C-alpha cells in the first residue's frame, strides 16, 4: 500500500494542545510601534496553564511551520513551541 | 416487468369498472379534463381504498415508485377515450386529496419519510417557476447515438455507453418535453404549535397543474409525498422537503 | 437531411413570387455599396408574418410550433438569395414581424407549454448585461506553407440547433506540424448581449413577486434599448444548460434555466 | 469479544428482578412505561447499576461505545418479554443512562476523556434544524443492509432505510461558572433520536454523551499538526439541576 | 480537418512591396535609411511608422506604375500581423556596423554579445537554428493614423483613424486599427512583462529561448539540450534574468468622455495596455485620442464560464495624441 491510508484512531495515543498566539509587552514596544505578534502552540501537560492579558515565559524549540525554492522530484514561517510554561512577568 | 402489468391492469380496472351509483365518477373526470385541456385527474381516496385495500397498501408502502405508473396507467386509458384510430398526449398529473388523519408541521421527524402526509400551515412565499424535464433526446458527443431518455418522478444523472467517456451525452433542447415547478415555503399556522419558538418551514415542491394554484399568505392542506434531497451547504446531513401531490386550498378559496 | 432541402426551396419559392421582400435586400445589397461610393445597415431582412399564410399554413404552423428546424433553412435560403444578388463587390437574419399571437404572452405567462416555440414577451427591461464581444470565426495564417487556415468555433446560442460543442482556445498546429498565427480582424466576431425582462408593473395581480426571463440579444439588435423600456422582444425560447443531470455536481431540484435567443425587439409606448 | 455476550446474561438480571425501596422493581417499571408512552428511550440509573457491581460502572468509563450496542439489545428483550411485541415498535430502544460524575464541566478536557462516556454541562446556544441522518441502509436488491456512520461514511442506493433525525447543537460553558480572565470555550453536541428539540437556546442543560474525535476534519491548513475536531455525541438530555 | 479557403490577400509579395517601401525612398537621402540608421546608433528606440508616407508611396506605385497590392487599407486591416511581419523587414536592410557600436557601453548586450562570440568559436569548432529575430531588437515599431490633410487624395473609406466614440465601437473593430478618445482612468502603474527568457542550463550549457505568447505561459524544466539529455541523465536548467529581454507594459481603462453618452446607459470603460517607449505617456484625467490595434487576449480560465469563448478584448497602444499640449 498506497490503497487506503487507513484513518484508525482507537489505536493512536493523543495528547494537549491548545495555541496561544503570545504579543510582546507594551512597555517595551516604542509606539510608534505596531508590535509583531506570533503563533506558539502549547503542547504538553502545560497546556491551559496560560491566561490571557498576562507575561509568560516559555521554553523555547523554536520549529518552523508551513503556511522560496520549491521541493522538485514551500512557504514556512516561524511558529514556536513552548513544552514549558510559567505566570512570570 | 410483468409486476408493472398486474399494477397498471388494476389501475385501469379501477378507472373503468369505478361505480358511485351510476355515473363513473372517474371516467367522466377524465372526458371532462380533456376537453377543457387540463391534462389531469383527481383521485379521492376514499373511493380508491373502497375499491381495492391492496393498492392503496401498496402505494401507502413505495409511493414513489408507484405512482408514476398510475400516471402511465391513466394516461393509457386516455388515449382509448379522448382520441381513436385503427397524439400528442402528455402523461396526466394526478392530484389526490384526502381526509386521513391530519399531521401536524412539528411532529414531522422521520420514520413516516416516503409515506403520504397530510398536513396544514400557511404558505409564505412561493418561488419562481423553473422547468424540469420530462422527455428529452440525447446524443453523444462521438459516436452520436440517439437516445430518447423518458425521465419519471420522483437526481438522475445520464448513462455513459453507447473512450468513449466519461459521460459524452449533450441535451438536445430542440426536442425536448419540459413542464413546470414551484417550490413553495410553508410557516406552520400561528395558532399551534408555537409555544415560545419561532415555527419551522418545510420547503415543498408543486409542480404542473397545481403550479400557480396557490397565492402566497393563504391557508391550505398539502397532500404529498414526504422525502429529502441533498443540497450542499456533513455528514451526512440531507434537508427534507414535501412534494405535493395533490394540494387543496381551505375553504373555499377559490 | 433532404428535408432540410426542402424547407430551404420551399421557403426560396416565397421570395420573388411575391417579390415584396427582394427588392427591400436589393435595396440593403445597394446601399452599402454607395456607402463604399461615399466622399453601416445591419443586415437583416424584416419578415412579416402576415404574409406567410397566404401560401403555406404547413410552414406558417411550423415556424411558431418548431422554430429549430425551420428559422435556419430559410436563413440559408436567404444568403444563398442575397448571394445571387448584384454582386460581389454572412450569416445575415430573420425578423419575424407578426401577426400575433398565441404565442402572445406576457412573461408572467409562459413555461414550459410556451417552451421551444416562438414567443413574443413583452415588459420592462433590467438590467441591461454590459456589451461584450463574442468569438465565433477562428482565422489563421500559415508560412511558409501559406494557404489560409480557419476554425470554426460553435457556441451554446450558434444557428438555433443544439450541436456538438467546438470550443475553446485555438486549434494551434493543425497537420501537418505547420505554425498557426491567429489572424485578427480577418476572422469575425458577432457581438453579444443578455437583458432579463420584467412583466409590465400595471399588469401585476398581487403582492405576490414579478418574475423575469432573460433575453440574448444577438448582432445588431445588441445596445438598440437601455433598462427601464417598454419593450416587446420576439425570439424563440430556449432552455440551456443542464439541470444538473449532466454530472454529479450538484445536487438539487433546481434545474434548466431559460433564455430567449435573438430576435427583434420593437420598442413601443 | 463472544465474553462480553455472558456479561448481558448477567445485565438482563439487572434489568428487570432488581429491587428498590422495598420491593417494587423500578427498571419494571420503566420498562411498563415505555410502555405505554412508546417513547423508546429506556431508563437506567447510573447509582443503581453502580450500586450492585462497580464492575460494571468500570466498564462505563473505559468502553461505552460497543456495550451500549450489547446492552440495549437486552433492554429490547427486557421489553420483548414483558410486551411480546414492539417488532413494529422501533425495534431499538437506546439507554439514557442518567448522571454520571465525573461531573468535568466544559474546559476541562483532555486525551484521557477520548471513547469514554463523559458528563458534561452549560448553556446550549442556537441549534440546527432537523435533518434526517442516512443511518441504516435497505434496497429492494437489486449487496445487503451497509449502516454509515457515526460520522465517516466511507467507504448511495436507497429503497426502504431507516432515517433518524439528528441535530447538531454548539454547547457553551455557563456563564456564571466562568474563571476570571478566560474565555468561555464551547463544544460541539450531537443529538439522536429523541433527544432531538429537548432542547432550547438560552437553557442550561446537562448531557452525559462521549467524547468523539474524527476526523481532521477539517484544517491541515491553519493549525500546522495533525489536529482532530473535538464533537461530544450526546446520550441523554436534562434540564438544570 | 480545418479547411482552407484562398483570400485575394497575399504576404508574401507584401513583405516584398514592403522591403521596396524601405530604404528605397525619395519624397522624404530617404527618411527611412537615417531613421533607421539613429536607431542602430542606440539613441533612440522608438520607431514611428506614419502611414501618410505609405500613402504617398502608392503613388509612385501605381500611376505612376508599376501598379502594386495596397498596404493601407490592408495594413489597418489586420495590424497585428504586420508588427511582426512590416517589422521584422527592418533586420534585412539595417546598416551593420554601424558606427562607433563597441560592447560596454551598454549592459545586457555584452551578455549577448559575448553569446553570439562563444557560440560563433563553439560552433566554428564542432564543426571542424539561431537565436530568434525578437530577443535582438532594442527598437520598437509603432504606427500611427492618418487623420489626414493629405487623406484628401482622396482614398475617402481608408480612414480609421476615425475619432470614433467607445459605444461606437464593435466585435467588427476586432483586430483592425482604431483611434478612440476619452478620459483616462485608473492609469495602472508600470510594470515589467516579459520577452524571452532564455533560460540557463547547468552541465553542458548552451540556450533555449520560450516565445512569450498571448498573456502567459508555462515554464518548462526537462532538458531541451541533447548533451545533457539521456547523459546522464537530464541537465538542470534555470532562467538568467540579465539574460531576458525585458519591455516596459503599463495597462489604463479609459471611459467615455459623458458628451458621447446618449440620454441613457452609463460610461463605458475601454482597457489599453501600453508597451515599449509609449509608457508613462499617459496620464489621468487627460482627454486623449489613443490609436491602435484593437484585440482580445484569452481567456486565462474560468473557461468553464465561457463557453464561449467570449473573448471581451482591450486596445494596445500604438500612438498617442492628447488634446491641450
Ligand atoms: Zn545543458
Amino acid at each position: 500500500n498506497r490503497a487506503f491510508w487507513t484513518l484508525n484512531v482507537t489505536r493512536s495515543r493523543f495528547l494537549d494542545w491548545q495555541k496561544v498566539r503570545i504579543q510582546e509587552n507594551a512597555n517595551e514596544i516604542p509606539t510608534g510601534s505596531m508590535p509583531r505578534t506570533l503563533d506558539v502552540i502549547l503542547r504538553g501537560d502545560s497546556v491551559e496553564r496560560a491566561k490571557p492579558g498576562d507575561r509568560c515565559k516559555f521554553t523555547g524549540v523554536e520549529i518552523v511551520v508551513p503556511d522560496k525554492p520549491s521541493s522538485t522530484l514551500l512557504t514556512y514561517k516561524i511558529s514556536f513551541l513552548a513544552c514549558h510554561v510559567i505566570s512570570i512577568g | 416487468d410483468d409486476d408493472n402489468t398486474e399494477i397498471i391492469k388494476s389501475f385501469k380496472n379501477f378507472i373503468l369498472e369505478f361505480r358511485l351509483d351510476s355515473q363513473f365518477i372517474y371516467r367522466d373526470q377524465l372526458r371532462n379534463n380533456i376537453l377543457v385541456k387540463n391534462y389531469s385527474l383527481t383521485v379521492n381516496m376514499e373511493h380508491l381504498i373502497g375499491y381495492n385495500e391492496d393498492i392503496y397498501k401498496k402505494l401507502s408502502d413505495e409511493p414513489s415508485d408507484i405512482i408514476p405508473l398510475f400516471e402511465t396507467a391513466i394516461t393509457q386509458v386516455a388515449k382509448r377515450i379522448s382520441i381513436l384510430s385503427r397524439n400528442s398526449l402528455p402523461t396526466f398529473q394526478l392530484i389526490l386529496n384526502s381526509n386521513a388523519n391530519q399531521i401536524p408541521l412539528r411532529d414531522l421527524d422521520s420514520e413516516h419519510v416516503s409515506k403520504i402526509v397530510r398536513l396544514s400551515g400557511i404558505i409564505i412565499s412561493t418561488s419562481v417557476l423553473s422547468s424540469r424535464a420530462t422527455y428529452l433526446s440525447i446524443m453523444c458527443r462521438n459516436c452520436r447515438h440517439t437516445t430518447s431518455i423518458t425521465i419519471n418522478n420522483f437526481t438522475v444523472s445520464l448513462p455513459r455507453s453507447c473512450n468513449c467517456g466519461p459521460d459524452p451525452y449533450i441535451i438536445i433542447h430542440e426536442s425536448s418535453k419540459f413542464i413546470d415547478q414551484q417550490f413553495l415555503k410553508l410557516q406552520e399556522i400561528p395558532e399551534l404549535v408555537p409555544v415560545g419558538e419561532m415555527p419551522r418551514n418545510l420547503t415543498m415542491t408543486c409542480d404542473r397543474y397545481l403550479t400557480n394554484k396557490v397565492i402566497p399568505g393563504t391557508r391550505v392542506t398539502i397532500v404529498g409525498i414526504y422525502s429529502i434531497y441533498n443540497s450542499k451547504n456533513g455528514v451526512a446531513i440531507r434537508t427534507p422537503y414535501i412534494k405535493i401531490l395533490g394540494i387543496q386550498s381551505d375553504v373555499e378559496t377559490s | 437531411d433532404a428535408v432540410f432541402g426542402d424547407r430551404v426551396r420551399r421557403f426560396q419559392e416565397f421570395l420573388d413570387t411575391f417579390t415584396s421582400y427582394r427588392d427591400s435586400v436589393r435595396s440593403i445589397q445597394v446601399y452599402n455599396s454607395n456607402n463604399a461610393a461615399n466622399y453601416i445597415l445591419p443586415h437583416r431582412i424584416i419578415i412579416s408574418l402576415d404574409d406567410l399564410r397566404e401560401f403555406d399554413r404547413s410552414f406558417w404552423s411550423g415556424i411558431l410550433v418548431e422554430p429549430a428546424y425551420f428559422i435556419p433553412p430559410a436563413e440559408k435560403a436567404l444568403t444563398d438569395l442575397a448571394d445571387s444578388m448584384d454582386d460581389v463587390p454572412h450569416p445575415w437574419k430573420l425578423s419575424f414581424k407578426g401577426s400575433f399571437g398565441a404565442h402572445a404572452l406576457s412573461p408572467r405567462t409562459l413555461t414550459a407549454q410556451h417552451l421551444n416555440k416562438l414567443v413574443s414577451v413583452e415588459g420592462i427591461v433590467t438590467k441591461t448585461s454590459l456589451v461584450r464581444p463574442k468569438l465565433i470565426r477562428s482565422v489563421h495564417y500559415a508560412a511558409k506553407t501559406g494557404r489560409f487556415h480557419y476554425r470554426d468555433y460553435t457556441d451554446a446560442t450558434t444557428t438555433l440547433t443544439t450541436r456538438i460543442p467546438t470550443p475553446a482556445i485555438y486549434p494551434t498546429e493543425d497537420t501537418e506540424g505547420n505554425k498557426l498565427t491567429t489572424e485578427y480582424g480577418y476572422s469575425t466576431f458577432i457581438d453579444h448581449q443578455r437583458i432579463t425582462v420584467q412583466e409590465m408593473p400595471e399588469m401585476a395581480p398581487a403582492g405576490q413577486l414579478p418574475r423575469s426571463i432573460d433575453v440574448i440579444l444577438d448582432d445588431d439588435l445588441v445596445d438598440k434599448t437601455k433598462p427601464g423600456d417598454r419593450v416587446n422582444v420576439v425570439g424563440v425560447f430556449k432552455s440551456l444548460g443542464a439541470g444538473g443531470m449532466n454530472q454529479s455536481n450538484s445536487n438539487t431540484l433546481i434545474g434548466f434555466k431559460t433564455l430567449i435567443l435573438g430576435n427583434t425587439v420593437y420598442p413601443l409606448h | 469479544p463472544n465474553v462480553s455476550r455472558t456479561i448481558a446474561r448477567e445485565l438482563k438480571s439487572f434489568l428487570l428482578e432488581y429491587t428498590d425501596e422495598t420491593g417494587r422493581s423500578v427498571y419494571g417499571a420503566r420498562i411498563r412505561t415505555l410502555g405505554e408512552m412508546n417513547s423508546e428511550s429506556l431508563e437506567v440509573n447510573y447509582r443503581h447499576l453502580a450500586e450492585s457491581k462497580a464492575i460494571l460502572a468500570l466498564f462505563l468509563a473505559k468502553c461505552p461505545e460497543e456495550m451500549l450496542k450489547i446492552f440495549d439489545l437486552v433492554a429490547m428483550e427486557a421489553t420483548e418479554l414483558h410486551y411480546p411485541d414492539y417488532a413494529r415498535i422501533h425495534s431499538e430502544i437506546h439507554v439514557r443512562i442518567s448522571d454520571f460524575p465525573t461531573i468535568y464541566s466544559l474546559r476541562e478536557l483532555r486525551e484521557s476523556n477520548l471513547s469514554s462516556l463523559v458528563r458534561v454541562t452549560g448553556v446550549v446556544t442556537r441549534r440546527t434544524g432537523v435533518f434526517p441522518q442516512l443511518k441504516y441502509v435497505k434496497f429492494n436488491c437489486l449487496l445487503g443492509p451497509f449502516f454509515q456512520d457515526s460520522n465517516e461514511e466511507i467507504r448511495v442506493n436507497g429503497e426502504k432505510t431507516v432515517y433518524r433525525n439528528y441535530q447538531r447543537v454548539t454547547l457553551q460553558e455557563a456563564p456564571g461558572t466562568v474563571p476570571p480572565g478566560r474565555l468561555p470555550r464551547h463544544r460541539e453536541v450531537i443529538l439522536l433520536a429523541d433527544l432531538v428539540d429537548v432542547s432550547k437556546p438560552g437553557e442550561e442543560v446537562e448531557v452525559t454523551g462521549i467524547y468523539k474525535n474524527n476526523y481532521d476534519g477539517n484544517l491541515n491548513a491553519k493549525n500546522g499538526f495533525p489536529v482532530f475536531a473535538t464533537i461530544i455525541e450526546a446520550n441523554s438530555i436534562k434540564r438544570r439541576e | 480537418a480545418l479547411p482552407s479557403i484562398q483570400l485575394p490577400v497575399d504576404y508574401n509579395n507584401l513583405f516584398n512591396e514592403i522591403t521596396d517601401f524601405l530604404v528605397t525612398f525619395k519624397q522624404d537621402g530617404p527618411k527611412y535609411m537615417a531613421m533607421l540608421q539613429k536607431v542602430a546608433n542606440r539613441e533612440l528606440n522608438s520607431v514611428i511608422i506614419d502611414l501618410d508616407d505609405i500613402l504617398q508611396y502608392q503613388n509612385e506605385k501605381f500611376l505612376q506604375g508599376t501598379q502594386a497590392d495596397d498596404l493601407v487599407s490592408a495594413i489597418q486591416q489586420n495590424a497585428n500581423h504586420f508588427t511582426e511581419l512590416f517589422c521584422r523587414a527592418i533586420d534585412n536592410n539595417m546598416p551593420l556596423p554601424t558606427k562607433e557600436i563597441d560592447y560596454k557601453d551598454d549592459v545586457l548586450d555584452v551578455i549577448l554579445n559575448q553569446r553570439r562570440l562563444r557560440n560563433e568559436r563553439m560552433l566554428s569548432d564542432r564543426t571542424n537554428e539561431l537565436f530568434p529575430p525578437n530577443l535582438t531588437r532594442r527598437y520598437f515599431l509603432y504606427f500611427k493614423p492618418l487623420s489626414q490633410n493629405c487623406a484628401r487624395r482622396y482614398r475617402k473609406k481608408a480612414i480609421s483613424s476615425k475619432p470614433l466614440s467607445v459605444r461606437q465601437i464593435k466585435g467588427d473593430f476586432l483586430g483592425q486599427l482604431i483611434t478612440v478618445r476619452g478620459i483616462i482612468t485608473r492609469v495602472s502603474d508600470v510594470k515589467p512583462a516579459v520577452e524571452v527568457i532564455a533560460y540557463t542550463c547547468d552541465q553542458c550549457g548552451y540556450e533555449v529561448f520560450q516565445e512569450v505568447n498571448s498573456r502567459t505561459f508555462t515554464p518548462l524544466s526537462e532538458c531541451t539540450s541533447e548533451e545533457c539529455s539521456q547523459n546522464q541523465t537530464k541537465g538542470q536548467l534555470f532562467m538568467s534574468t540579465r539574460a531576458s529581454k525585458f519591455s516596459a507594459f503599463q495597462e489604463c481603462k479609459i471611459q467615455e468622455l459623458s458628451q458621447q453618452v446618449p440620454v441613457g446607459h452609463i460610461p463605458r470603460s475601454l482597457n489599453i495596455h501600453v508597451n515599449g517607449t509609449l509608457v508613462r505617456s499617459l496620464s489621468p484625467g487627460d482627454i486623449v485620442d489613443v490609436t491602435g490595434i484593437f484585440l482580445p487576449a484569452p481567456y486565462t480560465g474560468f473557461k468553464a464560464l465561457k463557453a464561449g469563448l467570449l473573448t471581451e478584448t482591450y486596445l494596445e497602444a500604438q500612438f498617442v495624441r492628447q488634446h491641450k499640449k
